[PDB]
């Protein structure tokens, strides 16, 4: 589904280009497009081809979510809420008001939504999270660093197929398991737990458990000095 | 409302939906269109006198980015701005016999795009087969991945090899690689991983050869020649696991592993109230001394360095140098035996 | 410091020239925080996974949505303008499959054997 343009001489733009309506396209500006698309360029058969395409703006991923979160008035929308105040009745009230207590809790601490996205995660001092050396040549460590490890791993293989402008359907492969890389450091065992391949199939203790202690908690106990 | 938890690979599997139909001839055009976007982007830098590789991130910019062209380009690293408008314009505003060289290095990488995609399949049916050797399914996937993208970047259409089997060397040499560097925590030498895993191969024969467990003098004849007791048992040490600070103790609930490691660095109240009061000691000590004789000491042990001879050489900065220093050390440390006999105060700190 | 030219405490609160590592208090190791700068954002899983999904509640995104978007199995639009197969515009935000994306923002096309 697509737009054939013929051209004797000069042709602008090349295959790729995100076109139209009526756009400069060849011979000194006599060739215009019709309708938005995507330029292909026919080298041989002296025609250029528009296909029938939107310069859409659709995302995947966190990175969508940052977006709108980003973009999101709120003073804006607590007024908009305020006005679906028993509008509906029963309804759209009982809902549509506990969105409000959210809005209004970040208003009133002044924290950008956003942050709830991370772009820099940290890390955990060393020092707790050691890696010390046990009888025999062998070492202990905590669960943390094997977490944090194959986090790394995907970022840094993430980098360079970005930079090698890899296809986007490895990239969001990618992408997704670097999501659940930094769910399975944070809170692990919320989507079906991750563990040591050896060793056994005990998951490995994320930052969430070695707060609060998996065990519902925090009691039960394991409290006191 | 826990449907859709552990899609990933099932997910990832539909590229089934990306028609993997290559035949010969698409394999073929494909492959030759990379390659003469390969070529025109060197007759570019030649002819613009850019750089080869800023050429191909411009082309890769304007075909991939619509929404790729990345909102955060690594915090000032890429310049993802009007400068690849600049460079597009400077390109395009190219006469007729140069520009068909920007449409060629268009085509090219539109042409690796799809040639990648087309043979994402076969990176899965050998990732198969690498599965448990320490490394997740999906990380091998990805790992091949970027396997089945160098095969892309060096494969020459003109030698008639079928692509596929082609292809097939470099995925297996990725995810090798990939194992040997990111499988263990403690990361080792690759020449390294090739011995252990030698090892634990003829584990295997000198078990059933022999019936017990083989002797380290047994596994060691077996390895050849620079083989050794030592080396193999000294090996399988490094080789393990290592064992988890989490893992709990027979109650189970309570204990863990690492609640009964000790900390052996930091001094305790004992340790720590010694060792400061011997720092006022010994200045209480050394005070009573001439100046110049109490840096001698404080020089060759008391700020830090041995001293062997470096201090004999630069002679307490300025003065008489070596063997006349040798002599001066001599009557500090005796001059302190002096006070040390009548006022025992250091001789307690000697356990 | 790591290579080794500085000790004493002499030289208390000096970065080494040669090594890069601050001449302090070892037990500065267990106060320290480091990072990782992700290559893409990454949604924090507290917000999402606790009901209800403080983002997801901000956004007007059931539980199900969110997923969908966050682990890539639904493209959410931003900036649109298209208008097929339903031959309906759709707008700001709402969601579309892979077949819906690759028939908006690269066409239709089909080949023949
Ligand atoms: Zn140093």
């Amino acid at each position: 589904k697509a737009r054939v343009y013929p051209f004797e001489d000069d042709v602008e733009v090349s295959t790729g280009d995100r076109v139209a309506p009526g756009d400069v396209l060849a011979d000194g500006g006599k060739v215009k497009s019709d309708v938005y698309g995507r330029v292909e360029v026919d080298l041989v058969r002296n025609v250029v081809r528009v296909v029938e395409s939107y310069d859409i703006d659709a995302r995947m991923g966190a990175e969508a979510i940052q977006q709108l979160l980003k973009e999101l008035d709120l003073e804006a929308l607590e007024k908009e809420l305020l006005e679906e105040m028993k509008h509906p009745s029963r309804a759209r009230r009982a809902k549509a008001r506990k969105r409000l207590e959210v809005v209004r809790a970040f208003l009133d601490s002044g924290n950008r939504p956003e942050w709830m996205i991370l772009e820099a995660v940290p890390v955990l001092p060393p020092d707790l999270r050691p890696m010390v050396q046990v009888d025999g040549g062998r070492f202990a460590t905590s669960d943390l660093n094997d977490l944090y490890r194959r986090l790394i791993n995907r970022n840094n293989r993430l980098k360079k197929l970005l930079a090698q402008g890899a296809p986007e359907i490895i990239i969001r492969n990618e992408k997704r398991m670097l999501q659940e890389a930094v769910d399975a450091l944070l809170d692990n065992g919320r989507r079906g737990a991750p563990v040591t391949n050896p060793g056994s199939d005990r998951p490995l203790r994320s930052l969430t458990d070695i707060l609060s202690g998996k065990q519902g908690r925090f009691r039960q106990n394991l409290l006191g000095k | 409302p826990k449907i859709s938890t552990s899609d990933p690979v099932r997910q990832y599997l539909h590229e089934i939906g990306q028609v993997p139909l290559l035949t010969l001839e698409e394999e073929v055009e494909l492959a030759r269109k990379v390659e003469e976007g390969m070529e025109a982007i060197k007759k570019l830098s030649e002819i613009t006198g850019l750089d080869p590789d800023l050429i191909r991130e411009v082309v890769r910019a304007k075909i991939l980015g619509s929404a790729r062209v990345r909102h955060i380009p690594g915090l000032k690293e890429t310049l993802d701005p009007k400068t690849v408008e600049e460079i597009d314009q400077k390109l395009k505003s190219l006469p007729k016999e140069h520009k068909r060289y920007l449409h060629i290095a268009r085509e090219g990488e539109a042409a690796r795009q799809h040639l990648i995609e087309a043979n994402l399949r076969l990176v899965v049916s050998i990732a198969k087969k690498y599965t448990g050797r320490g490394l997740s399914f999906l990380d091998l996937i990805q790992e091949g991945n970027q396997g089945l993208i160098r095969a892309v970047e060096k494969f020459e259409y003109k030698r008639r090899f079928k692509f596929s089997t082609y292809a097939t060397w470099w995925i297996r040499q990725a995810i090798n690689r990939a194992i040997a560097d990111q499988a263990r925590t403690i990361r080792i030498p690759v020449h390294m991983v090739e011995t252990i895993n030698k090892l634990s191969r003829t584990a295997r024969q000198l078990q059933q050869e022999l019936g017990r467990e083989p002797t380290y003098e047994e596994i060691a004849e077996a390895m050849g020649p620079g083989w050794d007791a030592k080396r193999v048992e000294e090996t399988l040490k490094i080789a393990q696991e290592p064992v988890s600070l989490e893992t709990p103790i027979g109650d189970e609930k309570d204990s863990f592993y690492g609640d009964f490691i000790p900390d052996e660095h930091l001094p305790s109240p004992v340790d720590a109230a010694t060792q400061s009061l011997l720092s006022e000691e010994l200045e209480k000590a050394l005070s009573k001394l001439s100046e110049r004789e109490a840096m001698v000491l404080k020089l060759r042990k008391g700020l830090i360095d041995g001293r062997e001879h470096t201090l004999e050489e630069v002679g307490a900065f300025f003065g008489v140098t070596r063997e006349r220093i040798r002599q001066i050390e001599n009557k500090a440390l005796r001059k302190l035996k002096y006070h040390e006999s009548r006022t025992r105060k250091l001789r307690d700190f000697l356990d | 410091c790591a290579c080794g030219k500085y000790k004493r405490q002499r030289f208390e609160g000096k970065v080494c020239e040669r090594c890069g590592v601050e001449v302090t208090k070892s037990i500065v190791r267990r106060y320290r925080m480091g990072h990782i700068e992700l290559a893409t954002p990454a949604a924090h899983i507290w917000f999402v996974k606790d009901v209800p999904s403080k983002i997801g509640t901000l956004l007007d995104l059931s539980a199900t949505e969110l997923e969908q978007v966050l682990y890539f199995s639904k493209y959410i639009v931003l900036d649109p303008k298209g208008a097929i197969l339903n031959g309906v515009p759709v707008e700001k935000r709402q969601l579309l499959t892979d077949e819906e994306y690759r028939e908006l923002r690269y066409g239709k096309q089909e080949t023949y054997p």
